[PDB]
């Protein structure tokens, strides 16, 4: 039986490491007139503009390439006791495949 | 005599075998484990934490394992002796699951804005002689304004046990039990979903069973 | 007990963000770079938020500035006009 | 309730009582024949066409008093029950998901 | 009747005390599985409080040793155009190979890093 | 049936309205007790009394506590809780003592049960901190099989009217530990000066043991 500090090392969102400009794959899994919210793994979900270009081949299922900046995207502000978290990560669209 | 159908399960430990429905497999791919960030953490979930990785925490998935077995145990024997359980969530992307799984099963669901008083000023809301829930499990305890759910305080003013899946920015305190695991992916969300609901017709079912066996002797 | 997680100091930290001028000597003589860190127009020193200098240099700017000024190496009310041709370092937009 | 029962029979049995003063005792006394009656068996002379005399069936006269939710086992029938508002919900999701149905196939 | 004062013990705490002194005539549904089976921690309300002076997290940060290298490797050859999948366990990463292959050389027998980089660097490129 | 209720303070409360101006509300602070330990207060407010006697003691026996006694007529130890900024400091006496304590407090220990107890309050005497502090301390007593459980150890009495034989009260329910108790020679305690006072003789008060009526 592996241990979960075997799970874990041995995972590929721990063998990823800092998520700044690192190329991942996604699936839509949903669509709101053009705002496509994708997947790609992780806890949270992207969400992407329709790119115009080829503006009919990104449809709900569709495997995009996303650029990826960050995974929850949040942040303190002034009075704060804990973070504003957008409940979102954050990401870029490249393209499909 | 019938404290043979309301007492043997109660001396059998897993009497409804739930401990061969997760593995610390099928919750790493679940994605349970992952958790929100440092600056989102809860002083009173951080003894649930395994650490953090790259600012953004874990949940140690041996103890959501030991927890999830406790969690289901208690929700299989409540509805084995046919307690009322109600699902509590606000998170408007898994609403239609939460209604279809209680649906699908023949336990309740509350999904939507809940009103002050629905399980506290209950007599005056409902009718006088309302049987309020008996378990209320919470797949997601925290509101839209990312704070505690009213009927976490009023399932513990009014005495109803609570399960509920605590993240990482989240309150364990008066929840009865706890469950440490991510709810905010659909894969995490969709395995709790599956394993309440086969924990609760297992159970429908196998009280079927011994009342059978005890109406044919 | 072999793959759980062991103490270390944070790999892929980032080398700490260093100033324009870091490792530079500032001179109230160079009245050149003092004059990229004031305004064409009213000669006024900039603050940190346009310079984007830290501390230390800020106020070594600041200093050899106010030197060079009362000494007679730069004017005051005006970016000698020979130094509005080299090359702009500061955060500001004055032309639309 | 036995009360809606009762009210029932009792407007079926004043009904055929009104077409015997009246002149209409064939079995088939219509509602207008029964405004017509009433109007002038007792002359209203009331500016509210509600504050004058009337002979309904008890349906349309008292309301519409809902069903109870719950048998005797507490145990209440819809599952939508503690949101307090069980057809409104009801009806929501059903919308919901005939959109997300529909959106997985294509006054 | 009931005690609708949740700060002051459980559930489990209030009931069993009301039952012991005989105002809850009914023993409640769930009173004997608690007792069966009770959680690792009873639900007793504590109230959050802020750390103030000296006083940190227990929580670690995770670091695992293929780090040191994971971070050297990024910074000389950077992410390739090979994308990362994540939606696949099992998934072996460009610099998942570069950190084995490493490791490799490392459990056979070398020293200095700067030569087992440079030794590795000529692995992945055959 | 078996529940008594009793008031504690009635108050005259006013507020000022833009049409009416000064409006009179009652509010009432009752408690309600069976003497088996269980008892709470609640406050009720309206326009006439009767309504917040209702409404009081009817919301009171939603909010009950439960207190543990000794031997069903004292508490377990000596409780001083200051709330806000009321001092209650009570002292676990003998049977046969009385109720020698604040009339409130009187009322509620009958309510509760207790039957010996002393009791001084100091500080501000609000009803409304008083009950509550009260409340709190005796609902966070710490009872004697909860002591010898946490500690491991035997719990045993030693009264000086029975003599020198020992009287176990309380054996933990699990494993005995064997390692004795370390005798901190001098103890680091917060001793009370009326206390000391008392114990010492310089308590010169007209005041203090005065022949007074039962409980
Ligand atoms: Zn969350
Ligand atoms: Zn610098």
């Amino acid at each position: 039986v592996e241990s979960f500090a075997s799970m874990l090392r041995h995972s590929p969102l721990t063998q990823m490491g800092p998520a700044k400009d690192k190329l991942v794959i996604g699936r839509i899994f949903h669509i709101v007139e053009n705002d496509l919210y994708i997947d790609f793994g992780g806890k949270f979900h992207c969400v992407c503009r329709r790119p115009e270009v080829d503006g009919e081949k990104y449809q709900k299922g569709t495997r995009v390439r996303l650029r990826l900046l960050d995974l929850e995207l949040t942040s303190r502000f002034l009075g704060a006791t804990t973070d504003t978290t957008v409940l979102e990560a954050n990401a870029v669209l490249l393209g499909i495949q | 005599f019938n404290d043979k159908i309301l007492n043997e399960p109660l001396k059998h430990s897993d009497f409804f075998n739930v401990k061969e429905l997760f593995s610390v497999r099928s919750l790493f791919d679940a994605r349970v484990h992952l958790g929100h960030k440092a600056g989102c953490r809860h002083r009173f979930m951080e003894p649930y934490i395994f650490g953090s990785r790259l600012d953004h925490d874990i949940i140690d998935l041996e103890q959501t394992a030991t927890h999830l077995q406790l969690a289901l145990n208690f929700t299989a024997h409540m509805a084995y002796r046919k307690g009322i359980i109600l699902f509590i969530s606000r998170n408007r992307q898994f609403s239609y699951l939460i209604e279809n799984m209680a649906r699908d099963c023949g336990e309740y669901a509350h999904t939507r804005y809940f009103r002050g008083g629905m399980l506290t000023n209950a007599r005056l809301l409902f009718g006088p002689t309302v049987r309020l829930p008996d378990l209320i499990i919470f797949l997601h305890t925290l509101n839209n304004i990312f704070e505690p759910h009213v009927a976490v305080r009023d399932a513990a003013k009014m005495n109803i046990p609570t399960v509920g899946i605590v993240d990482t920015n989240c309150n364990p305190c008066l929840i009865t039990y706890p469950v440490p695991g991510n709810d905010d992916s659909p894969l995490a969300v969709h395995l709790y979903c599956r394993l309440f609901q086969t924990a609760i017709t297992r159970a429908k079912e196998k009280r079927q069973q011994v009342e059978a066996l005890y109406r044919l002797q | 007990n072999e793959d759980l997680p062991i103490s270390m100091e944070n790999p892929y930290k980032e080398p700490l963000k260093k100033c324009i001028l870091c490792g530079k000597h500032v001179d109230y003589k160079n009245v050149q770079l003092l004059s990229q860190f004031v305004s064409p127009f009213t000669g006024c020193i900039y603050g940190r938020h346009i310079t984007g200098l830290c501390g230390k240099k800020q106020k070594e700017i600041t200093k050899a500035i106010k030197r060079a000024q009362i000494m007679g190496f730069m004017p005051v009310t005006y970016k000698d006009p020979a130094y509005l041709k080299d090359p702009k370092v500061c955060n500001i937009r004055y032309r639309e | 309730e036995d009360f809606i029962k009762k009210q029932i029979e009792e407007f079926n049995i004043g009904k055929r009582h009104l077409a015997n003063m009246m002149g209409e005792d064939p079995e088939t006394f219509t509602q207008e024949d029964i405004d017509r009656a009433i109007a002038y068996l007792f002359p209203s002379g009331l500016f509210e066409k509600r504050a004058r005399p009337v002979m309904k069936h008890p349906e349309q006269i008292f309301p519409r008093q809902r069903a109870i939710q719950w048998g005797e086992d507490g145990r209440p029938f819809h599952y939508l029950f503690y949101t307090g508002k069980q057809s409104y919900y009801s009806l929501m999701h059903d919308v919901y998901g005939m959109l997300l149905n529909l959106e997985k196939h294509q006054r | 009747a009931g005690s609708r004062l949740e700060t002051v013990g459980s559930i489990f705490s209030r009931t069993r005390d009301l039952v012991r002194a005989g105002v809850l005539k009914e023993k409640p549904l769930w009173f004997d599985v608690y007792d069966a089976f009770p959680p690792l921690r009873e639900p007793v309300f504590q109230r959050p409080r802020v750390r103030y002076g000296k006083a940190k997290a227990p929580i670690q940060d995770i670091w695992y040793h293929e780090d040191r290298i994971r971070a050297k490797f990024y910074s000389v050859y950077g992410s390739g155009q090979r994308a990362f999948d994540l939606f696949n366990p099992n998934f072996k990463s460009t610099c998942q190979r570069f950190v084995e292959k490493y490791t490799e050389l490392q459990k056979l027998g070398e020293t200095d890093e700067e030569k087992l980089f440079v030794e590795t660097g000529k692995a992945l490129l055959a | 049936e078996d529940f008594d209720t009793r008031i504690l303070e009635v108050r005259n409360v006013f507020t000022m309205t833009a049409k009416e101006g000064r409006k009179k509300s009652i509010r009432v602070l009752v408690a309600v007790g069976n003497g088996k330990g269980a008892a709470g207060f609640s406050i009720g407010k309206a326009t006439d009394r009767m309504d917040a006697f209702r409404k009081a003691k009817n919301r009171a026996v939603h909010h009950l506590h439960y207190i543990e006694r000794y031997e069903d007529h004292t508490i377990f130890h000596d409780i001083s809780l200051r709330f806000k900024r009321t001092h209650i400091k009570m002292k676990k006496q003998p049977k046969g003592y009385g109720l020698r304590c604040h009339r409130a407090i009187i009322t509620i220990c009958r309510l509760i049960g207790i039957k010996d107890m002393y009791a001084k309050v100091s500080g501000s005497i609000n009803m409304l901190s008083l009950t509550q502090g009260l409340f709190r301390g005796l609902s966070r007593q710490e009872t004697h099989q909860q002591l010898a459980d946490k500690k491991g150890l035997h719990v045993v009495e030693i009264r000086e009217e029975c003599g020198p034989l020992p009287i176990v009260v309380a054996s933990p329910r699990g494993p005995l530990r064997k390692d004795p108790e370390p005798e901190d020679e001098v103890p680091d305690v917060k001793l009370d000066w009326e206390d000391v006072k008392t114990a010492q003789g310089m308590k010169r008060s007209v005041w203090s043991n005065l022949k007074r009526a039962a409980t």
